[PDB]
């Protein structure tokens, strides 16, 4: 198996691409990036035993977390049109748009280059302005995505 | 180096090829362990050019029918030379102080003529009487 | 690959020495040495010579504890490269294109050098010492910061 | 526009150069040096002529990673500019003239300047030096601050 | 265990002692001193002999209190080892080794020393203090933290 | 060395093998702990070769028939040699300081000529009469 | 040693065993308790062989037949070799600071002259009359 290994962060290539067409939507700047697969458990528990009988998953998620200070104005566009559309104002429609997530980050060695790609990640909030005085704007995205497309070594 | 220092005058040395120049610079440039490689060829080829000149007119000639160079010429005309190269850049350094620590070396305490004034016009003042009036002559 | 050097100091020298000739911006291209390489007295260039790059160490690099496995020190290195020069304004070109040639392998994942972080930290200007009687050099510098995983043989 | 220079001493300098002879004061407008324009016995004016302002930078410039792309760095520079005359009126009043004048680019969008921010962060007083007895000069000073986002070589 | 010993610079100075020759980098294994072992005029090796390392305690060694009961202090122990040669590659190499060497035992369970940790924790370089005329020595550091628990007698 | 340095003259040192030439310098390295190792051979080489053009020229022949170099001439130009490497060095060290400490070497002023001003100066100048003029000579 | 230093002339020293060479060094290494010990065999040899055949040829012989070495010369010979094994790094320390730890050693000015420079040199220089020429002789 492939030694685990200590990851720089910098050394990340965070990308987002509209699932439509496989296009790349500009975005920039990052300074934070969490990705975070999960699901809910449950626990089996009866009077035969204090021990846990079974344990079983559902509602899988992956959860997005951005921090970045470039901002990016196709990407808000996107997020205001939804999918497949871009708009200068709020929609007045039921579908979010959805954005395909890739980050592709070599080990501190360059043993191996985990790919992470995440389908369909969706953000119930778009922060357009972060204003603080004496200060470049920061912004924070959390979203969730639908499922890990693709986690593998890139490499060779 | 093929012809040697002590081996040319003023307009010689204007007339040796570069690389015979370069011989006799890379000779001078033995008598520092800095090899004073901050310091263009120019100034070294100046230094040596002025040292063969000066050599020539003041320390040419008998003095009591004695040579007024008594020692080596070759390493008389270096030592000249080096003393010029030096003083093309200050005096001697007395301290020197870098990032941190430092050094201090006792370079003073001699006279006040050139010569006195740095380590190789010292070595090059004992070729030379120490620059002694040791001169005699009589009627005939 | 450029680099591989055994120390910071000599890792510096070697990508400054690495630099093409058109990415300085004076006509000639400085010389790079150790600090130690000259003596006090002959510290900084003749006139006509190329200017001159001093590279060392100033501060203790430090060695944290990167993990309770004890394979690996996360170390932190610095340095300082001082231009000299005659030439006020060469001195400010210098700093210029240190910053610009030490801006790459900004996150440079042991891929060139032997670190996951060469990055200028910041920089300073030492004009206002020069006494303006005399010819003498100007000097500024560029402070570096060197960042990597560096191995222990704790577990072979 | 106004400066366009390459370093933050010229880049204020051209800034006090660039004042209407109106935004002044006194009468006559000051003359603008770098600090190492002048020898120590002659610095600051002679009487019958106008009042000397000196600058350069005091300390050093920070360059801060902006983010993981390190497409640029967050760089803050500092400077002080020192007024000289022998009329403590006049340098009381040359002090607020730098103020009034460096408290324009405020806020550039690198607009006038190459900066985001110039802002005076502070003055000096150092009157109470000038010995009463002997005539000579008076002096007091602005700090300011400078900042901006600048490029890297690690994209290209 | 391999040292035993009663004091922190006896205990390091029998780890750096207990190093087989093979884990040197240069053809002599070092020979290895207390800071005062040696007089100041004849500090650091001479020509054709081995280099000189000097290990001393620079600074406080703290006490802290473990718990109410008082048995142990949890003892916390500073050493500083200075490689002295007239080779500017051979102290780095030396800079290298010590690292090296005192790596291992990062965590000791008190089975080779009487310490529960011996570690480097920074590194320093001196060589721009050498001054280039004369033949005189270059020196390098490592300083090592060391940590246990060190018992009271109070409870008998 | 299998010729020692009192064997030699310019010209010989010159037509020495390498081999020959480095165990005499590898001999003049004996007279400081430091051996001079920061400094290249052919810095050595050339102080080396000045001292025996020097012994060769200033302090050769005779004063009242007594020798002008009254001590062993081999010890003599290693001394010679070694105030040279010295010089090259940019003289005695008289203090010093850094992160390995200080130290300061009780110089004093000392004298204003160059075998005064170094140790090896002053070694080599007791085997020259102290640079006296003992010589008498009469009419026959 | 079994063959002692005064016993020993420049070619004798070079006749001896290792051991023997090896003997008169620990002797040598009693008169500084630091016993020079970051310091070569070498250098302490070649001191050792200079201090022999300095003896043998500047403080041999005789003035107004009075001999000019008119103490032990086992022990003027240790001192001389002393002399010269410091001289061989930089001379006697004046101060000496570490650690903040610093001390002082009263040598003041100490002179001019070789003998006079260090300690071992002062004590060696009791042995010869001081450097001084009581020398007499008469016509007969
Ligand atoms: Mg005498
Ligand atoms: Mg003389």
């Amino acid at each position: 198996a492939t030694s685990p290994e200590g990851i720089w962060s910098n050394s990340g290539a965070l990308t987002f691409e509209d699932p439509a067409d496989d296009s790349e939507i500009l975005f920039a700047g990052v300074r934070d990036v969490t990705i975070t697969p999960a699901y809910e458990h449950a626990e089996l528990y009866t009077i035969d035993s204090t021990f846990r009988d079974e344990v079983k998953r559902y509602e899988h998620n992956v959860n997005v977390e951005i921090t970045y200070a470039k901002f990016s104005l196709e990407f808000a566009q996107e997020w205001l049109g939804g999918p497949g559309a871009t708009a200068t104002a709020s929609q007045d429609d039921s579908d979010p748009m959805k954005f395909n997530l890739e980050n592709v980050t070599p080990s501190a060695s360059g043993g191996f280059e985990r790919t992470t790609a995440v389908e369909n990640v969706v953000f119930p909030e778009l922060p357009l302005d972060s204003a603080t005085y004496g200060e470049y704007e920061e912004y924070s995205l959390t979203g969730s995505g639908r499922s890990v497309t693709n986690l593998a070594d890139t490499s060779g | 180096p093929d012809p040697s220092i002590d081996e040319v005058s003023k307009s010689d040395w204007d007339a040796l090829t570069t690389q015979e120049q370069d011989d006799i610079i890379s000779q001078v440039e033995n008598l520092s362990s800095t090899g004073w490689v901050n310091t263009s060829r120019e100034r070294k080829a100046e230094a040596i050019r002025s040292a063969i000149a000066e050599r020539d007119t003041l320390y040419s000639g008998n003095m009591s029918r004695l040579p007024t160079l008594d020692g080596d010429a070759e390493y008389f005309t270096l030592y000249l030379s080096a003393h010029k190269i030096q003083l093309f850049e200050g005096g001697e350094a007395q301290s020197e102080s870098g990032e941190g620590g430092s050094v201090s070396y006792s370079t003073g305490g001699g006279g006040e003529k050139d010569l006195q004034k740095t380590r190789y016009g010292r070595m090059a003042l004992e070729y030379v009487w120490e620059d002694n009036s040791i001169a005699a002559l009589r009627t005939y | 690959a450029t680099t591989s050097a055994s120390h910071h100091v000599q890792a510096i020298i070697d990508l400054l020495e690495a630099a093409p000739d058109a990415d300085w911006t004076p006509t000639q291209t400085p010389t790079v040495k150790r600090y130690w390489d000259d003596a006090q007295s002959e510290r900084g260039p003749g006139a006509d010579m190329p200017a001159i790059l001093y590279v060392w160490s100033p501060t203790t690099s430090s060695l944290d504890r990167f993990s309770m496995d004890g394979d690996v020190f996360d170390q932190n290195d610095s340095i300082e490269v001082q231009a000299w020069s005659f030439d006020e304004t060469e001195v400010e070109q210098l700093q210029g294109d240190i910053v610009q040639i030490l801006s790459e392998y900004l996150d440079d994942n042991e891929v060139q050098t032997p670190y996951s972080d060469v990055a200028p930290t910041g920089t300073n200007d030492f004009r206002e010492q020069t006494p303006a009687r005399t010819t003498g050099h100007y000097i500024m510098s560029v402070e570096v910061e060197t960042r990597g995983l560096s191995e222990t043989a704790k577990n072979a």
